[PDB]
């Protein structure tokens, strides 16, 4: 249910 | 730190959030 | 948060969202008490009855939020821990005494319109805020009721209750290093935390100098917004001789 963040955050 | 606990956007511009005077009032 | 109300922008901008990295979901609350450092409850980390156990990079924090799902573009900020501190005394076997920890983040988080730290009370302070009928203010993104998510930050202001009657409303035994609040069925008004609102912050305005100081945790309730149940909070005050070793050997 959570937008997907930016994948630079992993 | 120097300014913790002051809100930029009530406390620093002094304005009051709806219900902050709530807890006031409760300070007896 | 049950029976409480949706944040106003900038209300509580040093309340910190714990998030899952995979599956990607929110964890529990938390708070920013400096440009690097963010306090939550130590059972959102580690709770072995439910094969809790969390490491640094099992998780992110996320600050200057109001939305619980949306990226909040140009306005959070994205966080990642360097190292996580669980009190060595942490109950998790008994009664969630001393429930309480620190996140060290990787990097110092630039504090804006949205991002802000909250005061810890030094004990003048704790000792004039913590009475029983003086309101603090809890805010979490956990659930509306016991059985329900929301779309933004709630926000509910409950009163402190006197050590007998939080007493008397649990068999769990309870420690000084725990407070409750919340209204009672004699008093009309009701809200509550609730799951997911773990580890977020219980906040008092000090009448003294207009500063927010945090007072507790979320830290463990018997349902939610129960009729004669309240919240329990771990008492920071009470344990912030371990916070303040903590940063002072550790930062
Ligand atoms: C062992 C403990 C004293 C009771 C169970 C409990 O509440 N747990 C066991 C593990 C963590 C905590 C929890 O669920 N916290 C979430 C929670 C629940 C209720 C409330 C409330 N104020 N109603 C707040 C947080
Ligand atoms: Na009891
Ligand atoms: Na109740």
């Amino acid at each position: 249910d959570f937008e997907e963040i930016p994948e630079e955050y992993l | 730190e120097a300014d913790c606990g002051l809100r930029p956007l009530f406390e620093k511009k002094s304005l009051e959030d709806k219900t902050e005077r709530e807890l006031l009032e409760s300070y007896i | 948060i049950v029976e409480g109300s949706d944040a106003e922008i900038g209300m509580s901008p040093w309340q910190v969202m714990l998030f899952r990295k995979s599956p990607q979901e929110l964890l529990c609350g938390a708070s920013l008490i400096s440009d690097r450092w963010v306090l939550t409850a130590a059972h959102c980390l580690l709770y072995p009855p439910w094969d809790k156990n969390f490491t640094e990079n099992d998780l992110l924090v996320r600050i200057g939020k109001h939305s619980r799902t949306r990226y909040e573009r140009n306005i959070e900020k994205i966080s990642m821990l360097e190292k996580i501190y669980i009190h060595p005394r942490y109950n998790w076997r008994e009664n969630l005494d001393r429930d309480i920890a620190l996140m060290k983040l990787k990097k110092p988080v630039a504090f804006s319109d949205y991002i802000h730290p909250v005061c810890l009370p030094d004990r003048e302070t704790a000792a004039s805020l913590l009475q029983a009928g003086y309101k603090g203010r809890v805010t979490g993104w956990g659930n509306l009721k016991e059985t329900g998510q929301p779309s933004v930050l709630q926000v509910v202001n409950l009163p402190i209750v006197e050590r007998p009657v939080c007493k008397d409303s649990t068999r769990i035994r309870i420690t000084d290093n725990m407070f409750c609040a919340g209204y009672k069925p004699d008093e009309g008004k009701r809200g509550d935390a609730c799951e997911g609102d773990s580890g977020g912050p219980f906040v008092m305005k000090s009448p003294f100098n207009n500063r927010w100081y945090q007072m507790g945790i979320v830290s463990w309730g018997e349902g939610c917004d129960r009729d004669g149940k309240y919240g329990f909070y771990t008492h920071v005050f009470r344990l912030k001789k371990w916070i303040q070793k903590v940063i002072d050997q550790f930062g």
